[PDB]
RNA sequence: AGCUAGUUGGUGGGGUAAUGGCCCACCAAGGCGACGACGGGUAGCCGGUCUGAGAGGAUGGCCGGCCACAGGGGCACUGAGACACGGGCCCCACUCCUACGGGAGGCAGCAGUUAGGAAUCUUCCGCAAUGGGCGCAAGCCUGACGGAGCGACGCCGCUUGGAGGAAGAAGCCCUUCGGGGUGUAAACUCCUGAACCCGGGACGAAACCCCCGACGAGGGGACUGACGGUACCGGGGUAAUAGCGCCGGCCAACUCCGUGCCAGCAGCCGCGGUAAUACGGAGGGCGCGAGCGUUACCCGGAUUCACUGGGCGUAAAGGGCGUGUAGGCGGCCUGGGGCGUCCCAUGUGAAAGACCACGGCUCAACCGUGGGGGAGCGUGGGAUACGCUCAGGCUAGACGGUGGGAGAGGGUGGUGGAAUUCCCGGAGUAGCGGUGAAAUGCGCAGAUACCGGGAGGAACGCCGAUGGCGAAGGCAGCCACCUGGUCCACCCGUGACGCUGAGGCGCGAAAGCGUGGGGAGCAAACCGGAUUAGAUACCCGGGUAGUCCACGCCCUAAACGAUGCGCGCUAGGUCUCUGGGUCUCCUGGGGGCCGAAGCUAACGCGUUAAGCGCGCCGCCUGGGGAGUACGGCCGCAAGGC
RNA sequence: UUCCCGGGCCUUGUACACACCGCCCGUCACGCCAUGGGAGCGGGCUCUACCCGAAGUCGCCGGGAGCCUACGGGCAGGCGCCGAGGGUAGGGCCCGUGACUGGGGCGAAGUCGUAACAAGGUAGCUGUACCGGAAGGUGCGGCUGGA
RNA sequence: GGAGGUAAAAAUGGCCAAA
C-alpha cells in the first residue's frame, strides 16, 4: 500500500543502479516530480518524463552512470553511489537554517522540503528557509 | 526496535553493582580479626596464604588477605581493610593495610615500602 | 493495578491582605488511573561542576538563586512582614539548680569539647575596608565581614646550585676476566647565591566630620589600618632537603644471587615444583619529583541500551498460531485553515562560572574590564513544500458482484474390506514361540500349520509423490449432510473503506486429569527368562494405566523454515501441483532445486531472501545460579504464565 | 582377506587438539560461602476504630460569685468543637533472628558407575508420564541439531 | 528399479605443566 512512496522511489532507483538499467517506472505524483527535478538539475540522472503504463500515470527515470572501467569487474562507476531517506514517517526530521548537515564537505547534496518548495542544502541555506530534511545523496 | 517502541519502552541503563560492599563506597574500614589462619588457593596454584576473618565497624564479617612475609596479627588485633580481591582465594575480596594500628610493616623490606607499610632504613648512606 | 470522605462539583457561610473544601452547614455523585493513579524506595532543586568528538552520562561540595528546618511534635501572640535560630505557651526525651514546692537550658551561628568514623581546623586579631541595625549627629553594636593560624587537601610559582673536570679515582654490580657499568657522576677549581642579618617601609583611605557657599551644587581643611613593621625596596651574606612507584605482554625500563607450587606476586592474561628478565635482595635502568603510589567513587574507552550509533536461521534474541481493542503508520488530484514545521522582529533566558581579547598582582594560580551568540518560552508579522484538519474528486490499494477450479480444511451421521486377538465346529499331529545363541512361555487337558462360522476394538494397503489442504497444532478406506478458507476469467459495483496490533479473546500435537463408556493389537509401571562384575537397561515371554468415544479440564514442545506480519523494487535456468487464453506458447496462484547483482563471520540466502526499503508488533544485552526462589494470577492435581 | 595386530589413499562424523592411554556426566564423602522453607520470636515504618486528651485559635455563657476610666461595654473565669501526645485492639509492608530442612555455587590429585561427544557401542535431543543408588531407563508424540 | 535399510560383545586412564 506504499507506506512511504518517497523512500520507495529512492529504492527503485537504488535497485536499478546496481543492475545498470536505462530507466525505471515509478508512481506519479507532483511531489515526486520535484524530487526528480532536483536529481536532474544536480546531474544525478538524465531526466524524467510523464509516461502512461496500463492507463496509470508513471514516471520513467532515466538513470546515469560513469565510464566503463577496465580490468576485472569492468562495471562502470555510479554517479549515484547511495541515496536514502532521512525524514521517515516513523521519525520526522525537521531542521532550521543553522542545523543543516554538510554532505561530504559539499560534494554531495541534501534534498529537503521547505515552504518555498523542494530545495537543496545549498539553495535552502542561501535563501535561509530550511525544513523537513527529505534525503541526502552522496 | 522501532522508533515507536523506543518512545514507549525506552533504553535501560546499565547500573553496575559494586564488587566491594564497604557501606556506600568507603575507601577504608577499621575492624578486628576473629581468627587468623591459612587457606589453600585454586587449581593453578598451591601454597598457604595468610588470611584473617575480620569483623569491622559495620557488623559485617568478611575475610581479608595479609600481604608480605611475616606478620603480628592475632585473634584480638585491630586492622584496617583496604579493598581488592585475591584471584586465587575464593571469598576473599579485601586486603589488610600493613602499617596500621595492630598490623606491623614487613621487616627487612626495602623495595616497595609504600605498600606493606615499611619505614625508610638508614645505614649511614 | 485499581485509588478516592472534604473524596469531585454546586449553593450559602466562617477565615485571609487575597482566590481556593482552606474550614463549616445543606445538596448532587462525582473525581483520578497503563499518557502508569495509588503504594513502596531514594533524594532538597537550579545556575552550574566532572567527563565526553558530539549526542549523551554522572553529579549538585566552595560561590550565587529558591525551598525547608532551629532538640522531636503542636500552637498561637505582637507585628507591614514570623507560626519566628539566639521571642512566648504546652507535651515528650535528655542536662543542670533545688530549702523537695518548683526553677533554668536548647551551637544546623563563631571558636572549642565529647562520641561516631578512614577523615576534616583556631576556645586567634579588628570593626581599618565593604555591608547591615539604630541615631539628624557625635557615635554604639555587628564571630556578616576583612584578616591572621593549623592541614602538601587542590592548583600555581620557587629552591636543594651554575660553568669546568679522567680513555675516565675509591667502593659496589656484571664478565667470556681482556674488560664493561654506575659515570662528569664524585672529589677538586672558579662563579652566582634560597636561607639568614641590618636599614627603610606601604597601596588598600575617602567620605561621614569642619569652614566658604542658603547645613543643596561647587570648593577647601582635618581624623582614622586589624593584616603589620607583613608585602615590597636597598645593603651584607651560607653551596644549602629527595623522595616515591615501576622494569613478562598490555607498558618505558635487564642482569646477578637467594628460594624451589615453599616463601610469595597478581588490574587482565597469569608467574613460582633447582640455572624465575613475573617471588626477595643487589646493581643498573624507566617514569614522575615535594611529591609518588594504593583504596573508593564518576565519565571515557563500551558503537557493551546503539537518537546521532546495535542486533534476533545456526553466536543471546521472532511471541506456538490466529482474531482483534487502544495505539502507531498510511495511495493520487484540487482548494480552505496554518496545529506541527520554517523565517523575521521583540521581551526573557540574573550574577558568577565557560570561551575570546586586553589588563592587575615581578610570572602563574588567582582576579578585573570589555565582546559573542546559545538552547528553550511569551508576543507580533510572514511563508504553505511536507506532516495535520476540513471540503470535493479519483482510481492502481482493499472489499464486493457474475461465471467457473482444485484440495486428507473442519464438524455430524452412516458404511466397506484386509489383518490381529478370542469363542465355536471340523480335520490333524510331538512340538510351537523366540534369539546372536538360548531360556522363561505355550503344548498329548489335542497346542502351533489348515478350513468354516461368530464376536469385538482400532487403523485404513495399493492409489501415494520429491503431491495436496490449513493461521498454527495438524489433516489419508467409502457415501451423504452442514461448513471454513483459497485460486482464475470478466473487468461489473463501493470507493481509502488500508497495514500492524500492547491488552483481551479463541484455537492449540503428545503426555497428563475428572465423569461415564469401550478395550482387539500395542504398551509406561510391574513380574519373569536371558546378558553382565553388577542390569532397577538394551534382547525375549507376560502385563496395568494409557492408547479409543462423548463432555469438561490441562496450554507444554526441537509448537522448526530454530527465519513475525503487510507492501514496493532487483537476471535467469529447471522439475512439479492447480486455473485461464487467439491452449506451439503466453499469463496468474502454489510447492522444490541450481544460481545474476547483492548480503553474510562463515555455512549459506538468493522474486517461497537471510538482497534493496517503509510501516507496526514481539524479543536479546557474557556464562553458571535459573526458567530456580519469593510474590501475584491460572489449575482438581500434575503443574503453567 | 570375513575375523585379530600394525600401516597407506580417499571420504564421513567429532563436544578430541600434551590429540581415545582423549573427553566427559550425575549421585555419594569432606570443607567454605550465600540463599529458600521453618514451630515461631524480636524490631522499624505505616493504616483503621475507639478511650483519655495539654497549650492554643475559634464559638457560646459570663450567671445564685468576681475586677474595670464612659456600663446594650471590656477583662478574669466557665463550657464546647478541633487538637500535640498517650492508651487499647486489629491489620499492611520491610528488616533481623530461629531447632531443623531444601536445593545452589566454590574448594590439585576421595568413592560408585558410563549417560553424552566417533551408529560413543541402544542415533541424539525434546515436551509429558512412570520408574530407578546415580548418571539415567522406558512409554506416547515431535525435531535434524542423524543415517 | 525407487524407497522400506544391518549391530551380540567388552568398563576405566590421578593432578599441574613448553614462545
Ligand atoms: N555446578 C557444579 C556442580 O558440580 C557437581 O559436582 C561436584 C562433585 O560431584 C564433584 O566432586 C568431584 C568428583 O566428581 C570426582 N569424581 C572426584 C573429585 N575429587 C571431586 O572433586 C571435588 O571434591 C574435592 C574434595 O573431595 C575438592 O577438592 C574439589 O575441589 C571438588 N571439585 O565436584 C563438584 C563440586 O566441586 C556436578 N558436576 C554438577 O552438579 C555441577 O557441575
Ligand atoms: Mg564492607
Ligand atoms: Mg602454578
Ligand atoms: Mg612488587
Ligand atoms: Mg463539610
Ligand atoms: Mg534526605
Ligand atoms: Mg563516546
Ligand atoms: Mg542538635
Ligand atoms: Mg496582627
Ligand atoms: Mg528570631
Ligand atoms: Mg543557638
Ligand atoms: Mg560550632
Ligand atoms: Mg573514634
Ligand atoms: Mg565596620
Ligand atoms: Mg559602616
Ligand atoms: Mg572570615
Ligand atoms: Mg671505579
Ligand atoms: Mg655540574
Ligand atoms: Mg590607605
Ligand atoms: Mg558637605
Ligand atoms: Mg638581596
Ligand atoms: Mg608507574
Ligand atoms: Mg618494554
Ligand atoms: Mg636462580
Ligand atoms: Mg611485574
Ligand atoms: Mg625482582
Ligand atoms: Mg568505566
Ligand atoms: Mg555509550
Ligand atoms: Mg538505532
Ligand atoms: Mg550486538
Ligand atoms: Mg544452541
Ligand atoms: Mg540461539
Ligand atoms: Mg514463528
Ligand atoms: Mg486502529
Ligand atoms: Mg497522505
Ligand atoms: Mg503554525
Ligand atoms: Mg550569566
Ligand atoms: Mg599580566
Ligand atoms: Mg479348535
Ligand atoms: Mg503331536
Ligand atoms: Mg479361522
Ligand atoms: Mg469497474
Ligand atoms: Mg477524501
Ligand atoms: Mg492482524
Ligand atoms: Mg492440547
Ligand atoms: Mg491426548
Ligand atoms: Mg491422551
Ligand atoms: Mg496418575
Ligand atoms: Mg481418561
Ligand atoms: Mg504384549
Ligand atoms: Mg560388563
Ligand atoms: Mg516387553
Ligand atoms: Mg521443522
Ligand atoms: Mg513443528
Ligand atoms: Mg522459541
Ligand atoms: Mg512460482
Ligand atoms: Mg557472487
Ligand atoms: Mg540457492
Ligand atoms: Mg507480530
Ligand atoms: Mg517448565
Ligand atoms: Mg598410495
Ligand atoms: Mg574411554
Ligand atoms: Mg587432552
Ligand atoms: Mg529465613
Ligand atoms: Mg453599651
Ligand atoms: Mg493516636
Ligand atoms: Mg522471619
Ligand atoms: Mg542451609
Ligand atoms: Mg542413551
Ligand atoms: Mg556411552
Ligand atoms: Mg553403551
Ligand atoms: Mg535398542
Ligand atoms: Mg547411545
Ligand atoms: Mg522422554
Ligand atoms: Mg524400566
Ligand atoms: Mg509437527
Ligand atoms: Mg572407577
Ligand atoms: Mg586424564
Ligand atoms: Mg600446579
Amino acid at each position: 500500500m506504499l507506506t512511504d512512496p518517497i523512500a520507495d522511489m529512492l529504492t527503485r532507483i537504488r535497485n536499478a543502479t546496481r543492475v545498470y538499467k536505462e530507466s525505471t517506472d515509478v508512481p506519479a505524483s507532483r511531489f515526486k516530480e520535484e524530487i526528480l527535478r532536483i536529481l536532474a538539475r544536480e546531474g544525478f540522472i538524465k531526466g524524467y518524463e510523464r509516461v502512461d503504463v496500463d492507463g496509470k500515470p508513471y514516471l520513467r527515470v532515466y538513470l546515469k552512470y560513469g565510464p566503463r572501467r577496465q580490468g576485472p569487474d569492468p562495471r562502470p562507476e555510479q554517479v549515484i553511489h547511495h541515496i536514502r531517506r532521512i525524514s521517515k514517517p516513523g521519525r520526522r526530521v525537521y531542521v532550521g537554517v543553522k542545523e543543516i548537515p554538510r554532505v561530504r564537505r559539499g560534494l554531495g547534496i541534501a534534498i529537503l522540503s521547505t515552504s518555498k518548495g523542494v530545495l537543496t542544502d545549498r539553495e535552502a541555506r542561501k535563501l535561509g528557509v530550511g525544513g523537513e530534511l527529505i534525503c541526502e545523496v552522496w | 526496535p522501532t522508533i515507536n517502541q523506543l518512545v514507549r519502552k525506552g533504553r535501560e541503563k546499565v547500573r553496575k553493582k559494586s564488587k566491594v560492599p564497604a557501606l556506600k563506597g568507603a575507601p577504608f574500614r577499621r575492624g578486628v580479626c576473629t581468627v587468623v589462619r591459612t587457606v589453600t588457593p585454586k587449581k593453578p596454584n598451591s601454597a598457604l596464604r595468610k588470611v584473617a576473618k575480620v569483623r569491622l565497624t559495620s557488623g559485617y564479617e568478611v575475610t581479608a588477605y595479609i600481604p608480605g612475609e611475616g606478620h603480628n596479627l592475632q585473634e584480638h588485633s585491630v586492622v584496617l581493610i583496604r579493598g581488592g580481591r585475591v584471584k586465587d582465594l575464593p571469598g576473599v575480596r579485601y586486603h589488610i593495610v600493613r602499617g596500621v594500628y595492630d598490623a606491623a610493616g614487613v621487616k627487612d623490606r626495602k623495595k616497595s615500602r609504600s605498600k606493606y607499610g615499611t619505614k625508610k632504613p638508614k645505614e649511614a648512606a
